[PDB]
This record gives structure tokens, C-alpha cells and sequence, in this order.
């Protein structure tokens, strides 16, 4: 559903804003939450400190930093604390999740990890790539690998309606023609009466 | 690939075969409605403003077919047919927008009252250029008269520079006894066959030469006596049952002297 | 198979049947429309178009049935009646284009001025042909006058 051929705006910034991470990583990051970096709680605006890509993608390069920095060798750690703050309820997950209890971090976390481990590289990789398999050799299907293809194309263009105006025009008028007596002005130097008292 | 001026000639064909809310009688209602409104603005604040869009394509419109924008709407028609009647008279649309001023604040009494004022004040002129005026010049002289009664006090002086006016630019004609020796009032601009005005005498005589000329042809009329007017650019030399008329316009009385130019050097 | 006037007599039989908006006094109403339209810029512009398809229309209708056309259109009727009266004496349509500009420039007021101006001005000439005249006549001199008194400024 995602490839790293096509380039846009995106690759475009986060060439520079991964050397104020990894590039592979916070191109991945915000495809996910924002098609082509989409802080949409409140208070992570607050916090984080909008809709300008000069610093949007250079708050998730912060962040992404020092969360890749928390550990220095646990990516995947990083994008899981990423969409799961540490206050109050990614504290239980974290601690739940170097332990390698996967069935107990979360509905969301474990299927935002298994969306960017592809291109993240942690030592937990491929003991949660293998997480849930239907046989304990088998490899668990995250859910937009299972649930590729099913969509339906929406059936509304933005192609809009063309009016046109009824623009017709036909021959244009003659302008006001001099007045007979200003006519006979500056025509014979002389007005009318000083014409007929001859 | 069709003329820039064929293709009129076809969305008019549609707005005339059109009813009364069709999308064409509407797209084009808005036009009228924004050259309505233009020119109630206009009596009222006084000033006619530099740009006007909506009642300059009304009229390229009417110019393009006139007995269509007549039809649809007939109140921009007598508007444009109004200054029409003046721009071929150099008077600048002001004065329009300074008589209707003084019109529109009048009771539906004093309507009555100040026209029957005014056409008893000019049957009581001894020159005829305006005790017999056509009722089209009345009009346009009922605007100048306005104009000026609106703008300084005078109801006299009002008077007396509308005679002016029509004296120094008009002419009336006359034939054989014809009860008040007038008969037609054509302006002294739409009888020239060269560019200075003094040329109006020329164009003068080749009409009582026509119309001498129609008479000596026509004499079955009730009297040997045809009537004269002026609408618009030409001159009808109607009879009294309507069945000779004969129209000149600047171009053929500027041919026909220019031939007859060509009949003095043999 | 039918003769093609006896087709008339049978679409005008439908048309005298008909409700005021049914799609039969609805798709000749266009006709109408159109005829007063062309006689309103007729009166304004002072010109009758060489080509009225209307107006010739509704008076070929009028002359099969006009009790019908009397009816259902009471203006046209009297128009026509007006163009019948003249046309039975010479007088150019053009007579009616001069006329009408000269009355619809004028208010309500003025018409009974005018009016009462006309007919006194009339029953005060000596041949009788002028101090009695019937109203048709009336109505058919009147244009005369109005035409005359239009364009040459002469109310003599």
C-alpha cells in the first residue's frame, strides 16, 4: 500500500529534518497518520508546539530524536511512544513491552509497530514480527497486509459543473455628436447669432 | 469557426424561443436587473458613474436586435430609445438624470398638473418651432426645461433656453395653407450632407424638392399635403393614410446632393 | 385522411375544451406571447418587422374561428378587429404604430383630457359626416388623427 519510490514534498524535507533520526523512519511516521506530521490532540500541539510543514515535520524529528535517543538502540520503542505518550497510560505498555508481552501493550500501539517495523530496525523485530502467528513458526498478519485489497472507490469526482455567461455583443454606439451650436462653433469661429446678424 | 458576430444572431435566437424562466431569460435578467438598478442609483444620487457595464451591454444588445429588447423588456428600450434621441443632440445624459430627479419626487397630481403647465406654456409660443412640436421632440425638450427649472430655480428662464435650444438646432417645414403652417419639425444635425453644419441648408432643399417631388407623383392624397418626421437616423415623408412613405437618411441626402453636384459644371 | 380544414375544426375543438392550463391553451399561449411582444416592440421601436409570424398565426386563427379567439384572448381580438377596419380603407398598419406611441406616452389623466378634447373638437364641425360619427369610425378616425397630430406637430 506504501512504497518509497514516489517522491513528493515530503522527501523533499525530511532529506535535512532526520539530520536535525532517520529519513526512512519520519518518512514512514507521517504517511501513516497523514497520507502524504498530523498532531491532532490539542494538548499535543500545546506541548509539543501546526499545519506548516517547516516545523510539523521538524516537531516529529524532535520527538523522534530523543525517543530514538531514550534508548539509542530501540527503534520501534520509539514510534510505540511516539502515538502512545509516557503519562498515564504508555507507562504500563512500555515497561510491558521490552519484556516481550506483546499481548498485553495495546489494540493500537502493536498495530502501529507492525505498520513501520519494515523499515525500523530493533532488536524486538523479529520477535514481534512473530508475534502472533497462527502456529508459534508462523508470522502474524498485521492489518493492513490482511486487509489489503478490500475498498471501495468512491464514486464522487472533484470535477466540477461549467456554467457560461451569456456574453453576446453586438455594434456598439456612436457617441454623443457635438451640439449644432458647438458645432457651428468650431467649425466657422463664430456662434449662430453672431452669424445671422449679417 | 463561425463569425464573432453569427453567433448573436444565434443565442438571441434562443432567448427570443425562451419562456418566461427558462435559464436563458434568466442568465440575462441579470443584466437587466443590475442596469435597473444602476440607473434608479443614478436619479438619485445624481451622478452617473464612469463605469456602467450592465446598461452598456444592454445596449450593444439593443443595437444588435432592437425589436427583441424592445419586447422582453420594455422599459430599458424607451430608456435607450430616450438617449438615443439625445446623444444625436450632443445634450450629455445629465440632463436626463437631473428632469427625472425632479419628476420622481411629484405626487401622481402634480404630474397631471405641471404637464398641463408646460404644454400650455409652449402652445403659447409664437415661433413654431414650438407651439407644434412632434411629440418626441416634446419629450426631449421637456427634459432640457427640466433640467433647467431643476438646477436654478427659474421656471422662466427654463423657458426661455429650451426655445433657444430648439431654435438654433431645429427646423420646421411647411407646404401649401395647412391649418398653422407647420407640417413636421426635423433637427438642423439630421438634414447635413458634408461635416459642417451650415451644409443643413443644402439638405434642406433637396427635401422640398422630394417632397414637392412626391407630391407631383402622388396626388390622389386626401390633401395635396404630406406630413415629416425624424425618429432615430432617417426622415419619413409619410402620407395621412401611411401609404407613401418615403425615408432619407445623412447617407442618401448626401448622395443625391452629391449628384446633383454633378449636374451644374453641364 | 381528413380535408386540411377540417383539421382545424377539430384542434380548435380541443382548444375550446380545454382548461386554462392544460397543454393545449398552454402550447398556444406561446403564440399569444409572442404576438403581444412583437406588437409591444412594434409601438416602441415604430417599426412593424417585415417578418411578424405570430401575429399573421394568430389572425388565420382568428379568421377560421373568432369566437374563439374573441374568448379566449380578448386583446388580439380587438387588434385585429382595429386592423380589419382599417385594412377595409387603405390605411397602412403604421397608422396604429404612429397612434399608440402618441397614447402611451401619456397619463391616465391626460387620456380624458384628451379625449374629451377630440370629441368636442368633433362635434363641433359642420359636415355631419365629422359631428356624428359612429364609434367604430370614432375609433378608426381617431387614428387617423393621432398619426398626424404624431408626427406633424400641427394639433390642426
Amino acid at each position: 500500500y506504501d512504497k518509497n519510490v514516489p517522491s513528493d514534498y515530503d522527501g523533499l524535507f525530511q532529506k535535512a529534518a532526520d539530520a536535525n533520526v532517520s529519513y526512512d523512519l519520519l518518512r514512514k511516521v507521517a504517511w501513516t497518520e497523514s497520507r502524504f506530521m498530523q498532531f491532532t490532540k490539542a494538548t499535543a500541539k500545546a506541548l509539543g508546539l501546526r499545519l506548516n510543514p517547516e516545523l510539523a515535520i521538524n516537531a516529529a524529528a524532535k520527538q523522534l530524536a530523543g525517543l530514538v535517543g531514550k534508548f539509542d538502540g530501540d527503534e520501534l520503542k520509539a514510534a510505540l511512544a511516539y502515538n502512545q505518550g509516557e503519562g498515564r497510560l504508555g507507562n504500563p505498555q512500555l515497561e510491558a513491552y521490552s519484556k516481550g508481552d506483546f499481548a498485553s501493550i495495546s489494540e493500537e500501539g502493536r498495530n502501529y509497530m507492525r505498520n513501520l517495523l519494515d523499515v525500523a530496525k530493533s532488536p524486538m523485530a523479529g520477535q514481534l514480527e512473530t508475534f502472533g502467528g497462527i502456529t508459534p513458526k508462523g508470522k502474524g498478519i498485521p492489518a493492513e497486509v490482511g486487509l489489503a485489497g478490500i475498498g471501495h472507490k468512491q464514486k464522487v469526482t472533484q470535477e466540477l459543473p461549467e456554467s457560461t455567461s451569456f456574453d453576446v455583443k453586438g455594434i456598439e454606439q456612436e457617441a454623443t455628436a457635438k451640439p449644432f451650436a458647438k458645432d457651428f462653433w468650431e467649425t466657422h469661429g463664430e456662434t449662430l447669432d453672431e452669424y445671422n446678424s449679417r | 469557426d463561425i463569425p464573432d458576430g453569427a453567433k448573436d444572431a444565434m443565442k438571441l435566437k434562443y432567448l427570443q424561443a425562451d419562456s418566461k424562466d427558462g435559464a436563458f431569460r434568466t442568465a440575462i435578467g441579470t443584466m437587466v436587473t443590475d442596469a435597473g438598478q444602476e440607473w434608479s442609483a443614478a436619479v438619485i444620487n445624481g451622478k452617473l458613474p464612469e463605469r456602467t457595464p450592465a446598461m452598456d451591454a444592454l445596449r450593444r444588445i439593443r443595437n444588435a436586435d432592437p425589436q427583441l429588447i424592445a419586447a422582453l423588456y420594455p422599459d430599458q428600450a424607451e430608456l435607450f430609445l430616450t438617449m438615443d434621441m439625445m446623444d444625436k443632440q450632443g445634450i450629455d445624459p445629465q440632463v436626463i438624470l437631473d428632469a427625472d430627479r425632479l419628476t420622481v419626487k411629484r405626487s401622481k397630481e402634480q404630474r397631471f398638473e405641471d404637464d398641463k403647465a408646460f404644454e400650455s406654456a409652449l402652445n403659447a409660443s409664437k415661433a413654431p418651432e414650438i407651439a407644434r412640436m412632434p411629440a418626441s421632440l416634446r419629450e426631449s425638450a421637456r427634459k432640457i426645461y427640466d433640467s433647467v427649472k431643476y438646477r436654478s430655480g427659474n421656471e422662466s428662464m427654463a423657458m426661455e433656453q429650451m426655445t433657444k435650444f430648439l431654435k438654433e438646432s431645429t427646423y420646421t417645414f411647411t407646404g401649401d395653407d395647412v391649418d398653422g403652417d407647420t407640417v413636421g419639425v426635423i433637427p438642423k444635425n439630421m438634414m447635413q450632407v458634408n461635416s459642417d453644419p451650415k451644409s443643413w441648408e443644402q439638405g434642406r432643399d433637396i427635401l422640398e424638392e422630394a417632397r414637392k417631388g412626391i407630391i407631383a407623383s402622388n396626388p390622389w392624397i386626401t390633401n395635396k399635403q404630406l406630413t415629416m418626421y425624424s425618429q432615430g437616423d432617417s426622415i419619413y415623408l409619410m402620407d395621412t393614410t401611411g401609404q407613401v412613405r418615403v425615408r432619407y437618411d445623412k447617407e442618401l441626402l448626401s448622395k443625391v446632393w452629391s449628384e446633383n453636384q454633378k449636374k451644374l459644371e453641364e
